[PDB]
């Protein structure tokens, strides 16, 4: 899961 | 030739790169002929949160040695900035505030303005924007159109790339509309694909991107990065998955790094690769002779075997291919009569992984060095598969019992230690082979307390 998200 | 800007954007979140780790990739860059740098680290502070406070001279001057060395290098260094967090579209005092903390960028040659709008709310923060706009699409074109007529009243030839607040997924929402229809059209726009880090980036979805946009998108590629959650993988994988003919929808693609610059070489090679000649990229061949020139020939197949347990990103989502096909195949051959075929696999397959380890841990550079969180849990895991060769072969001669269940105390043990493992070397793979040992040796343990006679399944003795 990407910090952007 | 293919693509304009060939590009790295330092647009993470996490630790920025050092000044000489910056310095050092302008070089990579040149002799990879890649040609275009985004500042914009998440985590400084001046680029988002204080985006109104001005840097101070201490990093003014480190600004102007970046920005040299850029030059120097054939790179166009772009500053960009972050204040969607607290703009408000419609003041005039907040333009005047953006412009004043880019000037000494303009007075150092910089042309080329990033201004972003990812990560922040959907709608208007501000009472203000909501009486003077519809919607965030209009207040963004609006303030971005504002910015570009002042600073082509400041400088000759001024360009801004923007991000949109919606990025990635969805090309034909209205807000994209808007934008297309609103942002003059030599102004960029960044898109990530149909992910945030997108699986693959088609002809066919940046056709649509495009015709929404009114112009060709810039690609914002989220890969390698591996911020967040991602953390715990390694992203040294070959870039991939991009169609060959995207330079015919797009104006450039810039690449987002992880915050291991080193360790992004090797990827970022592929990506250079792919962009100076994109339909006669093979990735293997491309993060073959990737290895060969940063790393050295010596360390290629072990670090091909090193590679096969830390495929797991956006480009490769799936848990690692050649650990769980092996494991179902040695599985199949215990329950196969097979024995001796399993057992030989399991133990060929330790020794390559303890050469490789032992191979790659001799080297001392600094790639290994950032790289050392998994190689050491990557031992790890292959000591664990070890003993599991050992709880099995005691298991098929059978006194040996005592070796068994030993084995089975000492796996017990280490799969609950590596609960509290970093990273996501060997994905869930090895892990979930040596739990299913744990499973698979359960009777050894009623063998041994002489309760095999009344225990049921699923081992255990009731009434
Ligand atoms: C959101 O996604 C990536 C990955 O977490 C992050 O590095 C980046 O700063 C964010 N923005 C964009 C436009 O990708």
């Amino acid at each position: 899961v990407p910090y952007s998200s | 030739e293919y693509f304009r800007y060939r590009g790295i954007i330092e647009g993470f979140y996490g630790k920025p790169w050092e000044h000489q780790e910056r310095l050092d990739m302008f070089e990579f860059m040149q002799a990879n002929n890649l040609n275009a740098y985004i500042y914009a680290p998440k985590q400084d502070l001046y680029h988002r949160e204080l985006w109104r406070e001005p840097y101070k001279e201490e990093q003014l001057q480190l600004f102007k040695e970046l920005i040299e060395k850029a030059g120097s290098c054939g790179i166009n260094f772009t500053f960009a900035i972050s204040p969607g967090l607290s703009l408000v579209y419609s003041s005039e005092e907040e333009l005047e505030t953006l412009i004043r903390k880019i000037t000494p960028f303009l007075e150092m040659g910089v042309h080329s303005i990033g201004i972003f709008f990812d990560n922040v709310p959907f709608d208007l923060i501000h009472e203000e924007d909501r009486n003077s706009y519809s919607n965030l699409a209009e207040a963004q074109a609006d303030f971005l159109t504002r910015v570009l007529q002042r600073l082509e009243s400041t400088i000759s030839t001024p360009q801004i790339i923007m991000c949109p607040t919606f990025y990635c997924n969805d090309p034909n929402l209205e807000y994209l509309r808007i934008l297309g229809q609103r942002l003059p059209k030599n102004i960029d726009v960044f898109w990530t694909g149909p992910n945030v880090c997108s699986h693959e980036i088609t002809t066919s979805h940046m056709q649509e991107v495009q015709k929404s946009l009114q112009r060709p998108a810039t690609l914002w590629d989220n890969y390698p990065v591996n911020d967040g959650g991602m953390m715990p993988e390694l992203h040294i994988g070959p870039y991939d998955h991009r169609d060959p003919e995207l330079h015919t929808h797009v104006v450039g693609i810039y690449a987002n790094p992880m915050a291991l610059p080193e360790a992004s070489k090797l990827p970022l090679y592929t990506f250079a690769q792919y962009l100076n000649s994109p339909s006669q990229y093979n990735p293997q061949d491309s993060w073959r002779q990737a290895v060969s020139t940063l790393l050295g020939e010596d360390n290629l197949s072990a670090m091909e075997k090193f590679y096969q347990s830390n495929t797991i990103s956006c480009l490769e989502p799936e848990e690692p291919a050649y650990l769980t096909n092996l494991f179902k195949k040695v599985q199949e051959d215990f329950a196969s009569f097979r024995f001796e075929q399993g057992l030989r696999t399991l133990r060929e397959e330790i020794i390559s992984m303890q050469t490789t380890y032992s191979r790659l841990s001799t080297q001392d550079s600094k790639f290994f060095w950032e790289i050392r969180p998994w190689l050491e849990e990557y031992k790890l895991w292959t000591d664990y598969l070890d003993q599991a060769m050992i709880t099995f072969s005691n298991l098929f001669t059978g006194e040996s019992l005592q070796k068994a269940l030993q084995g089975r105390t000492y796996l017990r043990e280490v799969l609950k230690d590596a609960v509290d493992f970093r990273t996501r070397v060997c994905g869930d793979v090895v892990r979930n082979f040596l739990q299913q040992v744990l499973r698979s040796t359960v009777s050894i343990e009623l063998q041994a307390e002489g309760k095999e006679w009344t225990a049921l399944p699923p081992g255990i003795v009731r009434d």
